[PDB]
This record gives C-alpha cells, structure tokens and sequence, in this order.
RNA sequence: AGCUCCAAUAGCGUAUAUUGCUCGUAGUUGAACUAUUAAUAGGGACGGUCGGGGGCAUCAGUAUUCAAUUGUCAGAGGUGAAAUUCUUGGAUUUAUUGAAGACUAACUACUGCGAAAGCAUUUGCCAAGGACGUUUUCAUUAAUCAAGAACGAAAAACUAUGCCGACUAGGGAUCGGGUGGUGUUUUUUUAAUGACCCAC
C-alpha cells in the first residue's frame, strides 16, 4: 500500500492482500481429515461446508455451519489437509 | 458498463501515466491489446510489458518510463487508402513527422510507416503520440 | 436564396418606382 | 424583509449584545455600540455599489503578528466548532471561504485587522485550472475514446 | 453492477489454478457417477448435488474428477432438466409471491417486487428462447407455475 | 489674385443588406480464445446473518376528552392587560375506576432500511430484500434508454450555493458480514459458544 512491485509481490502481502485482488485468484478454505470416535472413523470434510454431514457406520453430527467456517462438534479429533 | 476493451486498457494507461505513477494493472488482455503494447514497446514508448497468466483472461502489467503524451481509439474503424493515410496522418496526428497511426491489414497490426513501406491499407484502430 | 434576395430587392425598388402621385384627370 | 428598521436591527443584534454585556433604538444607543453601528451601516451602503478594495482596505499590521492572530483565532473557532457538534447544537451556515462570526470577534473587533478571509487562497480558487492545448483537430473526446463522424468521412475520405 | 438494483458487492468464488485431483483423494470416476446418479434418483438439485460432494464426498469439483461436468452426466444418464434450474427457482419463488399478494392484497412492495422480479424472468426465458433449449413458445403463467412445481 | 489644403483621376460617391422514483420497447453500446473457459461481466442455489423494509391481527404505556363515585367550598380560563366561556344543580382541583378516539416520548443519532414519498411499543403469522462466505450452477444471458406502465401523506415556500468530471492517492469515524490471534468478560454433562481488544 506504501508502494509495492506488481510482478512478483511479497508472500506476506498475498496473503493478508483480498484473495481476488491477488494476482491469481484463488481460494482459501480446505478440507480435514475428522476421526469419530463413535466407530473410530475417518471423514474427508469441508472447511466452508455447506450441510450437516453425517458418518456413514455410525449416526453422530459432526458440523453445523456458523457463517464462513464451521464449528465442529465437541467430541471429534480433526487434522488440516 | 463495458465500452470496449481497448477503450478501457488504454484509459487506464493514459490515466495512470498522466498522473505519473511507472507501474498499471490492466485487465483484462486481448491479443490485439498484446499487438499494440508490442508496436509501442517497438517504437520505445514505453519501458516492457508482461502477460501475467490466470486463464480466464489475462492481466497486463507494463513498466513505462515518461513518454505517453496521448495516445487513444478510435471508434468507427473504417476504410483508407494510401493518399487517405497522408491525410489522415495530418489531421490527426500532432504535427507532421509526429507520432504513429496504426492499422489493421491483410499483414496485420503495424503503423503507417511499415504499411507504406510494404504497400497495404485496411482499417484503422487508432494513435500514438 | 441570394438570387431571392437579389430579385426581392430589384422588384420591391422598381416597386416603389411604378407608384406614383396622384392626378385628376 | 423589504423593512428599514427590522433589517438593520437583525444584523446589528450581535453588536448590541456584545457591548450591552434594551437600548436598541437609535437615541437610546450609545458610545462604541454606537460608533460600530455607524461603521457598519456605511460599510453596507457603500459596498453595493463601490470598488471592493477601497471599500474594505485592511489596516496594516507585520506580517508575524497578523499570522499569529488569524492562527488564535482560527483555533478558537475550530475549538467552538467542535464543541457544538460534540454536543450537538445546530449553527449558521456559512460559506467555504470565511471563518465563524462569534461573540469574541463581534466583541474583541477582529475583523478590521485581519478579514472575512485568505483573499490570496480566494483568488485562487476563483481561478480556472488550466487544461491542455487541444490537439484533437478532428472528432469528439469520450471514454470510449476518439469519435470521428461520417460528416467528416465525407469531408474528407 | 447489481443489476436491477444500486450495489457493487462482490460475491463470487474464486477458482484455483489446477484442474486436476488432490493427492490424497481416493475415489474414482465411475464411483462417483454412482453417487451423482443415485442422487438425482433422490431428487435433489445438482448445484447442492456437488456441494454435498465438496462436504462430504471430498469431491473437489465434479468436472475435474470426470471430465464430464454435472450437467454432462445428467444428459449422459438421461436425467435431462425440462427448463433450466434456475428459471425454475424464478418461478417458484414468483408464484410464492403471488400467493402472498393473493392472501394479503395491499402489499404494493411485494407487487413492485413481482414486476422486478417477472422483469429478470423475461430477459432469462427470452435467452433460454434464443437458445431455444426450451420450446420456442413458452408463455408463462401462474397455472403453468403451479403446475410445474405442483 | 479667382480663400487654404488633400484623394481618385478615365472613373466615381451615396444608402440598404451581407461578409418525483423505478421498471422497460425502438435506436445505441456490448468477455478471453482456436460437449474450451467461467471475466474483481450477469443470473442462481446453499450457510449464517442483517435491518425504526412490508401486510395481518395481537398485548401494553401514559397523556387528553367524556361519564360516574366521594372530598372542602369560592372562583376557573385566557391575555401585555382585557374580553367570549364555564362556574350553588358544587366550577377548577385532589382520589377512584370506567369508556372512546388519536400518538408511541426520554432512549433518538457521526445514523440503519426502502427506488422515491416514507419508515419507531410487544409477541406471533405470512411474504419479500441487501451484503457476507462457498474448489457451488448456468454460460455472456450485460448496459444507456426515448414512447408505455407502476409506485408519490399531496395549504406549499421564505437565505440557503459546493465548480464539473470517463477521478489518483489517502486518514480518522461509523454500519453489516467473514478470516486470524489474544486475553478478559464468560462457564462448569448441559443448554443457544454470546459481548469486548487488535490485525486483516
Ligand atoms: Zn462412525
């Protein structure tokens, strides 16, 4: 915002930058890998998910989404990626 | 909303350099837009430009040093003839020996200058000086 | 338009000159 | 407000409040309210229909000292200013150009010795920026860039 | 723009720049046409087809895991739109208002509403004609409108 | 000397005349590219929200007016002072209820919402709308509008005025949402995971 090339810009500035004024739009949410306890089962799961997503085995909740990310419930061990 | 993109690109080139910054995003690209920064880096009036890539529709950033006194479009692209090249080129470039006019030919995008050189004529995008 | 105005002017002059003074007879 | 009395009487009803802290007519005034109401019933008369720089000729005053003066008193009224509109009150709108008119300067007469306002910075912006020369001999400028009409292809071509 | 309305904020979502799969994704082309199709079996909208996929079936987008996007696979199967989604939605949410105006006549902001809103579904069904997908001469009403989502 | 001087001299002067608001139809403008993209073009869905936005009843605040009940009996009103009027069948006033018809103050503004006029108690019912966020959907479906249509309580006004823009940068404030950190304030196997700090 001081002055700034516009060829390759700092790493930082692309990231705190709005991710469509970038250089190359992109997103920025991602997925977890989310463990249950309820039949020890593992779920591929959306950062910005849009329903309440169920297990397949067991029938537990897992997130109910609260505006840009969700909250998962209290009970579930959860990994990025 | 949307004039035409040439319009557009070349208003904001204009626009930024009149004021006096050195760097300007344009967006989005076209490959006659790509053909006109290459006549004009050519010809040195401005400093080197770049594609950046997103595959939509490219964005355009341009290094340019001071030259762009004006430069524009325009609108009805019409038909002219090499006596009409003369006379076009003087009433509506600066002076005489000033500045470029550009043309769409059979050889496609090229200035006055190189379309006389090899005796063509078409339809006319518009200027630079 | 000026060949109208040059014949109104010749034709209101000699207008002007083909009336006259009254006589009795 | 085609009236005599009631005109004259609206705009000196800060004068006659300034030095009264009612004598308002024209006999029961007396001293300086007097004095300043002459002053400015003949600076209106006079400036309908004068040349604007003998009608108000500023006294003359060094060139630090007069800054220092209109720097107090901009202050004040920018500190006056503020506590209106912190605590709301409303206020006459004035134009862009002069300063408020408060009871400190109808009372402390301020206006002789410094003035309505920057007459240099009013000059300035009564003047019209100069734009380029047209080189454009032929079309219409508009955003979406030069228009050439077929008058003139006609002309021409 | 915003169009027929005044405001200019943005909302869209951006695209990444691969259009391939992510590495730890294990589900293949034809599995997932099986839950797709099994899906439209149950009736929903394929819009919310493929978020539930991005929720749950880690789909990042259905195009790029088969090349085919959601609306090539529907025509593929046979489960073809009659009129397209969104034109659909226009009308169910037009005769909606209509049955408000219906049950509450003096509500002049729902009737200014309903002509915007029969404006918008004018330009779509003219463009949706051009394209002539659609039957060259669709000619909407609320009996048409009622019968399609009744 | 036949007063003086100057200009054309084979030409020459005179006069007239001249050089409200929003939809939308014609027209006008209108993406990149050699079962393509999905434009910081447009529509759509979904998640959480937002709003003194809208229609329908509903519950309530006081105040005013009238009616009735009791109280002590000598003026009440309004005006600069007056007057009209009411006031021994008890005026005004104090207490009690009752009823009708309008309005929802202090909180109230550096604002929110509506296209404009307009918009302020409660809880429901119905139906719209903006913005946020999404590796969600289509595939350019957009735009400027003349004619036509919809919406607009309808004594009103009386010192107010700042160049203009196809507009470059900015700063402190707000309002609405998201992203993250951080501690408070919170609380804890049970109920709505809310308020505040700051960076984005
Ligand atoms: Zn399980």
């Amino acid at each position: 915002v001081l002055v700034q090339d516009l060829l390759h810009p700092t790493a930082a500035s692309e990231a705190r930058k709005h991710k469509l004024k970038t250089l190359v739009q992109g997103p920025r949410s991602y997925f977890l890998d989310v463990k249950c306890p309820g039949c020890l089962n593992i779920t591929t799961v959306f950062s910005h998910a849009q329903t309440a997503v169920t297990c397949e085995s067991c029938s537990t909740i897992l997130c109910t989404p609260t505006g840009g990310k969700a909250k998962l419930s209290e009970g579930t061990s959860f990994r990025r990626k | 909303t949307r004039s035409s993109v040439l319009a557009d690109a070349l208003n904001a080139i204009n626009n930024a350099e009149k004021t006096g910054k050195r760097q300007v995003l344009i967006r989005p690209s076209s490959k006659v837009i790509i053909k006109f920064l290459q006549v004009m880096q050519k010809h040195g009036y401005i400093g080197e430009f770049e594609y950046i890539d997103d595959h939509r529709s490219g964005k355009i950033v341009v290094q340019l040093n001071g030259r762009l006194n004006k430069c524009g479009v325009i609108s009805p692209r019409f038909n002219v003839k090499i006596g009409d090249i003369e006379k076009w080129t003087a009433n509506l470039l600066p002076a005489r020996q000033f500045g470029y006019v550009i043309l769409t030919t059979s050889a496609g995008i090229m200035d006055h200058e190189e379309a006389r050189r090899k005796h063509v004529s078409g339809k006319i995008l518009g200027f630079v000086y | 338009p000026g060949k109208m105005a040059r014949t109104m002017q010749r034709s209101s002059d000699v207008n002007e000159r083909k009336l006259h003074v009254p006589m009795v007879d | 407000q085609n009236d005599l009395e009631l005109q004259q009487f609206l705009r000196e009803s800060h004068l006659l409040s300034a030095f009264n802290n009612i004598v308002y007519q024209d006999d029961q005034v007396i001293g300086k309210a007097r004095s300043r109401t002459l002053e400015m019933r003949l600076n209106r008369l006079s400036r309908v229909n004068g040349h604007q720089d003998k009608i108000n000729k500023l006294e003359k005053v060094p060139m630090h000292i007069r800054r220092g003066m209109i720097d107090k008193h901009v202050k004040r009224i920018k500190k006056y200013e503020q506590e209106a509109a912190e605590g709301g009150i409303v206020l006459s709108k004035v134009k862009k150009g002069q300063f408020r008119k408060i009871e400190s300067t109808y009372k402390k007469d301020i206006e002789r010795r410094i003035g309505g306002s920057i007459k240099a910075r009013d000059k300035e912006k009564a003047t019209k920026r100069e734009r380029g020369l047209k080189i454009s001999s032929v079309g219409r400028s508009t955003r979406n860039g030069l228009i050439v009409s077929k008058r003139d292809i006609a002309r021409i071509s | 723009g915003r169009m027929h309305s005044a405001g200019k904020g943005i909302s869209s979502s951006a695209i990444p720049y691969s259009r391939n799969a992510p590495a730890w994704f294990k589900l293949s082309s034809e599995s997932v046409i099986e839950q797709i199709v099994k899906y439209a079996r149950k009736g929903l909208t394929p819009s919310q087809i493929g978020v539930l996929l991005r929720d749950a079936h880690g789909v990042t987008q259905a195009r790029v895991i088969t090349g085919n996007k959601i609306m090539r696979i529907l025509k593929s199967n046979g489960l073809a739109p009659e009129i397209p989604e969104d034109l659909y939605y226009l009308i169910k949410k037009a005769v909606s208002v209509r049955k408000h105006l219906e049950r509450n006549r003096k509500d002049k902001d729902a009737k200014f509403r309903l002509i915007l809103i029969e404006s918008r579904i004018h330009r779509l069904a003219r463009y949706y004609r051009t394209v002539a997908v659609l039957p060259p001469n669709w000619k909407y009403e609320s009996a048409t409108a009622s019968a399609l989502v009744n």
